[PDB]
DNA sequence: ATCAAGCCTTCCTTCAGGTGTTGCTCCAGAAAGGGTG
DNA sequence: CACCCTTTCATTATTATTATTATTATTTTTTTTTTT
């Protein structure tokens, strides 16, 4: 069961990467020390072996979203769009470990190895949601596999080996977006602007003299309480790029494919890689190929009616007691 | 087929889901963009969709070309739902013949059957006329094709019914009486151009309902062109100049039109040498002539010329000069390149609509170009997934052989392309159509292939229409020799090259064995609205429309399932070069193999 | 609510791009060295995947306003026109840390990683303003999600799906605008002009001698900074059509009503920068609410449930929620 | 009704070495205890 | 009882960076339709 979801990011992609990355005022990344350098968290990047330009493969950068983020996004879109409304209508509520297994898949329900009987293992893998994301204390195998969101790029051209040379990106993929927080007690200035302050004028001026003393202390330190002014950078993937998304279900039930398809239907109101305030990760689904045949329409998934019927009977049959038996015992 | 739509049992099984989706989104009020191949039986679907909309109580309008109309009324003749709600056909004036003028011509040219037909009411004689008269329950007298069946060489446009014809003649009486046909039936068939005349007739303030509850448009890709034809008013100078002889200011108007290879294209008022005083003088000298003593067919010429002059008077329309194919006669045109108000007024009067054609989507289901052709509201637009069956490409034979010279209207290309065309004609075991883009390319090919191919060559030019060479091509395939056709214009889009002498057996269909594309059809549309759209979007519109014309030229090969050994050739050297802008013409090319 | 707003800038847009850019006198951006170059402050650029030609998909620069920027602008309009007016017509008042939290997200830097209570997170995300801008020292997830300002342009065709093919620009989209900064005492011409300066002619001539001495210093360095600084800055051209996508993940009706009342105060606000040169003035020509066009020239004339919800939530507004939002767990 | 049916040199010169602030912040730990319903 | 909360331990000790490089400029000439 292979699903290939090709999406187009309406807004940029910023999947934050570890490391204290450094950048000059220009675009030079991680400069040698002794120059004025700025903090920077880039997007997630990996070295991929691409057969570009010649017969040999080389380690080229390829900035994507990790598959863990994507599996979580799929899990949460099912939860909020399908599990929340169907479960809420019935009236069922979830415990500590039931919610931890449904939403995090973590073993905090009981943090010891649960011995799971085979009948329980078969019916919870035959259960749609617990089949897709097994885990937690019962340590269950997930039927659902999420590949990471690969952009249609020269660097990913061998990952997308056949059928993706058209509409395929080349050259640079990322761009540094700069963000400055500044002090808004620097941005005041009328008497009408200051009457809303507890203490008013004197309180604002005390903030001013505190900032002055902090600036003199920092200047004498160079030759720990910081202020509000903060100028920083973050490298983001450019918007409009087509990303691929491989969703492989290892011998699924029909309700499982229906659940993934309903998630792909209702996924348009949810976002990728965080960056919520900047509203990064906004996207639109261009296509969905179910085992290679295109099934995505502008208004959802047209076709796969057996998947929709199976998941409809399943979500009519959805109950929190299955979540609790997956959690506690 | 449980919970069936009416007439879906005669619908092919491949398009059954497209019917369900089109009916669902049309009943929801959206304007459906539906794309389906030529041989998939789209007429049955229009029949099913109009029937299922008709039993809801909806006033349903089906807009289609007049050749498609007979098939469409035949697909919706015998299903019981539209038998209950009724089906009627709406026609304008150029669907009727003038009885007295054609009488005078039949006496003059000694045509006994035409004269015996008009003496006695002009009763319907062709089979299509009588069965459509039975379906409408109006006797379709005085129609053109009954006149043309008795005399094919009649000067139509001289005998075409005009608005100036007297009220006592039976043809204008029949047309005015049948103008109320939409009252007495639930489904009304009409042309694209009748619907566009309705839309302008609603913009000005009968022919069709003021609100169409469900509108299905067959052959959708022409509908926009229909609006571009009804909002364009043309002044023809030579017929007027001959009519007044039977003013000097219009002679000065022609002399001033001389001074302004692009001659006043897409320019509303930026050039006024003496155009507006000559236009006002033309208006006053043409409108003040005495109507008493003016001939009943001459006042029509005066009125169409004054309507063109008053359309150029407003300054809200563009201007463009053109010449005739016959000679360098002066043509003045006031067309419009922005059709948003008219098409928006059309889609306001439509509750739900179905976008139907073989050619609607650029890539995949992308109908944003065609939504931007007919100004469909995006809140109401819906671009349904197309059908493209395997059997449209399975009998197709793709050859790697081509002409290495690119077509730049050079002699060297024409000799090399003529050599490749001679090779195709030698390996042909049936009819061959090569499709050139330009008249110059066709003339060059003709001079290189006429003596080489003898009688087999057919050329289409200024003096040879596409329909004449159609009947010629069918005549040569009837005679057993293998014709070659140097076709362009309408030979690209809208020609049925399937044998109707072989209805039940498509396996032996051999009218078109070889289709050859000599050049990628770039720049083949130069209408005002499309030139404006090119100016907005850039080369994306041109490459998009070139891909559309390329797929319409490639649609001539397969018209029904069951055919075999169909040869496709492309000889443009940009197909086999590494250039990026010709990349869309790869992927349609990628749907064939070997 | 998936709010889409199209605003026509009627003056240039100058959201300055950080960097060290130069320009020659002719107008070539970032020239090869050795030629006489002047500093250029470019507008904000993002690279965007776009359709040049057909399927030749490429990163072109499209000139925008940052989403962080217009987000701050959205916050300031509501804070200036809805929140603080309705906070000072009553007796409520804000501490300086809570003003800093309401404006800058946080009362300071150095945030406490100690998280916040579930009743607290729920009550702040039910708040009209705090659930939109979830800052604080314990970092909330605000439910207001603000797009970058995109010009309705052929390079933004992949960003804007359909409905924007008309009224859509193309080609180059910017203009370099130069500034002179003329030293004022060089304009001084007579004893009447010089009477306000202390000493008059002696101080003026002394600054003249200082300027010529600095000129000799500059000529010595080529082969203390004066007031002649002739430079350039690149703006986005005026009259362009832009699109702005506000997003709200399951909002309270009061919260989208706060967005809509802010949008009401969107007029007579400045987008990007260049406040001396009047850059960033604009007129909204469209607002869509779930794709439904809800903007007339008078105002919104729609979204009425959100309007009465935000009305009821702004007489219910007080400073207690703001103060417990700004309160730091370590402090 | 036609000729004469434009000639020459002008074809730039200074000033404009931009400078200030931003140069990051959190947390990613599980015990074992005591006061609760 | 299950849960929910508050505070103990360690002492490490330099710290390379991806030196990759970053903002465009291409076609081209039909002749339809069947409305007032």
């Amino acid at each position: 069961m292979q699903i290939e979801v090709t999406v187009r990011n309406i807004t940029p992609i910023f999947s934050a990467a570890p490391g204290s990355n450094y950048i000059t005022i220009d675009g030079t990344i991680n400069p040698p020390p002794g120059v004025s350098r700025f903090p920077l968290v880039r997007t997630r990047m990996m070295y991929v072996a691409a057969d570009v330009g010649d017969g040999v493969i080389k380690s080229v950068p390829l900035q994507i979203v990790p598959g863990n983020t994507m599996r979580s996004l799929l899990r949460r879109t099912m939860l909020k769009h399908v599990i929340e409304p169907a479960l809420v209508e019935k009236g069922n509520k979830l415990s500590i470990g039931a919610y931890a297994t449904a939403y995090s898949g973590n073993a905090t329900g009981n943090p010891d190895g649960v011995p799971s009987s085979f009948d329980e293992i078969a019916t919870m893998r035959a259960h749609p949601f617990i089949g897709l994301f097994g885990g937690g204390p019962r340590m269950l195998e997930g039927r659902l596999m999420v590949d990471s969101l690969y952009p249609i790029h020269t660097n990913a051209e061998r990952i997308l080996g056949a059928g993706y040379e058209n509409e395929m990106m080349s050259g640079p993929i990322t761009q540094v977006v700069w963000a400055r927080r500044m002090d808004p007690i620097l941005n005041l200035g009328s008497s009408e602007d200051v009457e809303v302050i507890n203490g008013g004028a004197v309180a604002a001026n005390g903030w001013i003299q505190d900032l002055l003393a902090n600036s003199k202390a920092a200047a004498s330190k160079k030759k720990n309480g910081r202020g509000l002014k903060a100028f920083n950078a973050h490298e983001v993937v450019i918007p409009g790029l087509k990303w691929v998304w491989r969703i492989s279900l290892d011998r699924p039930t029909d309700a499982q494919v229906g659940l993934v398809l309903l998630a792909l239907n209702k996924m348009t109101n949810e976002r990728i890689a965080g960056g919520h305030s900047k509203d990064y990760g906004r996207f639109v689904i261009d296509g969905v190929s179910l085992n290679g045949e295109q099934v995505w329409s502008q208004s959802g998934i047209t076709g796969g009616e057996q998947y929709f019927d199976a998941v409809a009977e399943a979500i009519d049959g959805l109950s929190s007691k299955e979540f609790e038996q997956f959690a506690q015992s | 087929p449980a919970d069936a739509l009416p007439g879906e049992g005669a619908v092919r099984e491949v398009l059954r889901p497209l019917l369900k989706q089109a009916a669902e989104k049309t009943a929801a009020g959206k304007i459906v963009f539906a794309e389906a191949a030529t041989g998939t039986g789209k007429g049955r679907m229009i029949a099913s969709l109009a029937a299922a909309a008709a039993i809801k109580g909806d006033t349903v309008v089906v807009s289609a070309p007049l050749a498609v109309t007979w098939q469409l009324v035949n697909d919706m003749k015998d299903i019981p739902e539209v038998r209950r709600v009724g089906l009627t056909l709406s026609l304008g004036r150029p669907n009727f013949i003038s009885p007295q003028r054609t009488l005078e011509w039949a006496i003059d040219n000694e045509r006994a059957d035409l004269a015996a037909w008009i003496e006695g009411g002009g009763k319907p004689l062709s089979l299509r006329s009588m069965e459509t008269s039975k379906v409408i329950s109006h006797e379709l007298c005085w129609l053109l094709e009954d006149a043309l069946l008795l005399a094919e060489d009649l000067p139509a446009d001289s005998l075409l019914l005009t608005s100036e014809d007297p009220a006592d003649c039976p043809a204008q009486q029949l047309y005015v009486a049948m103008r109320s046909n939409y009252t007495e039936a639930g489904i009304i068939l009409c042309s694209h151009f009748m619907l566009a005349a309705h839309t302008r007739m609603m913009q000005m303030r009968l022919s069709l309902p003021h609100f169409i509850d469900t509108l299905i448009v067959d052959e959708a890709h022409l509908l926009e062109q229909a609006f571009a034809s009804v909002y364009t008013h043309t002044l023809r100078l030579r017929p007027l100049m001959r009519t007044i002889e039977g003013l000097d200011a219009l002679k000065e108007l022609f002399t001033q039109m001389q001074v302004a290879t692009n001659t006043s294209l897409n320019v509303p008022l930026s050039d006024v040498p003496e155009l507006i005083p000559a236009l006002k003088d033309t208006v006053k000298t043409l409108g003040a002539l005495p109507t008493k003593g003016m001939s009943r067919d001459a006042r029509s010429v005066i009125r169409i010329a004054t309507r063109a002059a008053n359309d150029a008077l407003s300054g809200h329309s563009r201007l463009r000069i053109e010449v005739t194919p016959v000679h360098s006669y002066p043509m003045l045109l006031s067309g419009r390149s922005n059709l948003q108000r008219a098409l928006l007024g059309l889609w306001n009067a439509t509750g739900g609509a179905t976008l139907v054609s073989a050619t609607l989507f650029t890539t995949g289901d992308n109908g944003s170009l065609t939504r931007w052709k007919l100004e469909v509201p995006t809140e109401r637009a819906a671009f349904l997934p197309p059908v493209h069956p395997a059997w449209t490409t399975a009998p197709v034979l793709l050859h790697k052989e081509f002409c290495a010279h690119e077509p730049d209207d050079s002699p060297e290309w024409a000799t090399e392309c003529a050599q490749t065309i001679q090779g195709v004609a030698s390996t042909a075991q049936g009819g061959t159509l090569v499709l050139c883009t330009s008249y110059q390319n066709t003339e060059l090919l003709a001079g290189r292939l006429g003596a080489a191919l003898g009688d087999r060559l057919i050329v289409q030019s200024k003096t040879s229409s596409a329909a004449t060479c159609l009947a010629q091509f069918k005549a040569k395939h009837k005679a057993g020799i293998r014709p070659v056709w140097l076709g362009l214009g309408a030979a690209w889009t809208g020609i049925d090259l399937s044998d109707h002498s072989l209805p039940d057996n498509p396996e032996l269909d051999r009218l078109l064995s070889d289709l050859v594309i000599t050049r990628i059809p770039v720049g083949q549309n130069r209408s005002l609205t499309h030139e404006r759209r090119t100016a907005i979007g850039g080369f994306r519109i041109i490459s998009q429309e070139a891909a559309w014309h390329f797929r319409q030229g490639l649609g001539r090969l397969v018209r029904r399932p069951g055919v075999t050994h169909k040869n496709l050739w492309v000889l443009d050297a940009r197909i086999y070069g590494g250039a990026a802008w010709v990349a869309p013409f790869r992927q349609i090319l990628d749907r064939y193999k070997k």
